């Protein structure tokens, strides 16, 4: 079966570079006419890049808001595609996706003068405002970090059922908030302890959260 | 400069049929292909070269290619096709690659789903961090429209208030979250504070007070 | 494994 995996996507300032790199497997990757395709915020597909197979003379072609300050490149003998980023723009901010009909997951570029800031974690106490039907509700609160992402897991992603991790709110300062909410059972409160594990890839971070009934 | 044209929306009952066209000048010579893509997902073929169907696409998906127009076709139509679709093919020269705009597939008739709210005060070791935020998560709801309002007493208030767009989650039920950030003064000064939101002509009001 | 862009045209 085929995959194709991006990489290199992170936050980086206006006028600044990155080389986004693509491991192809699963097809005959000397034979393909690769492209990036990018996907801003709620928005649609935008082709970015092609370059032919070297066979056909591996011709390169860019999309008119990127040309000139991007370069598409493979190398066939690794299996692997390249676009180098330069100048960069608050509006290049986007998942960038390799494809050959087939799709990589992406890795999300987001071009901003806004330092790399840690999170704020504070837990979200079960009360008896957030119990009913003998289930209760208790989270972790992720305030104020940048650049996306952030995960969570539970009691060292031991506790997987009942997770609820919601999407990013994008605040008016550049900052993004989220909670993660799990629903346990009410009479496990006194006896189980409750960790909400956060952690910001970007900015090198990990923090273990108790949350204890208030 | 080229372009695919592709309808906005298309809505359909369940196990009737969908037709998402997508017209352009160079199709009669370029072959087109055809994406779905799933909510927070990447995009997966299942129309290759007009219409070749990708090992593992449901029978239901086809697709076929004359004259300026491609077709995608999905018949007896489920719900969990509802996703966004989109069609590519490249200029009349095959210099360039040129994508359609999507085209959202909504499943008519899916049953409405009143909204749970938990509304959270803030913690006590953010007010000694002096900051204060009320979190009001909401989950589980259809269609994907809400209304939040706070209240701090009877009063609204509009500032300090972040909410996000609704997305749709894993049973095709969208989820959203809102946030107050006050000051620690703020939070204690009032008697309560209220978060209500509306959806399908019913109101949810959920209370937190600074001395509970 | 034999779908993906290979520059054909019509």
């Amino acid at each position: 079966e085929v995959q194709l995996v991006e990489s290199g996507g992170g936050l980086v300032e206006p006028g600044g570079s990155l080389r986004l790199s693509c491991a192809v497997s699963g097809f005959d990757f000397e034979k393909a006419w690769m492209s990036w395709v990018r996907q801003a915020p709620g928005q649609g597909l935008q082709w970015v890049a092609r370059i032919k197979s070297t066979a056909d003379g591996g011709t390169t072609s860019y999309a008119a808001p990127v040309e000139g300050r991007f370069i598409i490149s493979r190398d066939d003998s690794r299996n692997m595609l390249y676009l180098q980023m330069n100048s960069l723009k608050t509006e290049d901010t986007a998942v960038y996706y390799c494809t050959s009909a087939h799709w990589g997951q992406g890795t999300l570029v987001t071009v901003s003068s806004a330092s790399t800031k840690g999170p704020s974690v504070f837990p979200l106490a079960p009360s008896s405002k957030s119990t009913s039907g003998g289930t209760a509700a208790l989270g972790c609160l992720v305030k104020d970090y940048f650049p996306e992402p952030v995960t969570v897991s539970w009691n060292s992603g031991a506790l997987t059922s009942g997770v609820h991790t919601f999407p990013a709110v994008l605040q008016s300062s550049g900052l993004y908030s989220l909670s993660s909410v799990v629903t346990v059972p009410s009479s496990s409160l006194g006896t189980q302890t409750y960790i909400c594990n956060v952690n910001h890839k970007p900015s090198n971070t990990k923090v273990d959260k108790r949350v204890e009934p208030k | 400069s080229y372009e695919l044209t592709q309808p906005p929306s298309v809505s359909v009952s369940p196990g009737q049929t969908a037709r998402i066209t997508c017209s352009g000048e160079a199709l009669p010579m370029q072959f087109a292909h055809w994406y779905q893509q799933r909510p927070g997902k990447a995009p997966v073929i299942v129309v290759y070269k007009d219409s070749e169907r990708p090992s593992g696409v449901p029978e239901r998906f086809s697709g076929s290619s004359s004259g300026t127009t491609a077709t995608l076709t999905i018949t007896g139509v489920q719900a969990e096709d509802e996703a966004d679709y989109y069609c590519q093919s490249p200029d009349s020269t095959n210099t360039y690659e040129v994508f359609g705009g999507g085209t959202k597939l909504t499943v008519l008739s899916q049953p409405k789903a009143a909204p749970s709210v938990t509304l959270f005060p803030p913690s006590s070791e953010e007010l000694q961090a002096n900051k204060a935020t009320l979190v009001c998560l909401i989950s589980d709801f259809y269609p994907g429209a809400v209304t939040v309002a706070w209240k701090a007493d009877s009063s609204p208030v509009k500032a300090g208030v972040e909410t996000t767009t609704p997305s749709k989650q894993s049973n095709n039920k969208y989820a959203a979250s809102s946030y107050l950030s006050l000051t620690p003064e703020q939070w204690k000064s009032h008697r309560s504070y209220s978060c209500q939101v509306t959806h399908e002509g019913s109101t949810v009001e959920k209370t937190v007070a600074p001395t509970e | 494994m034999d779908v993906f862009m290979k520059g054909l045209s019509k």
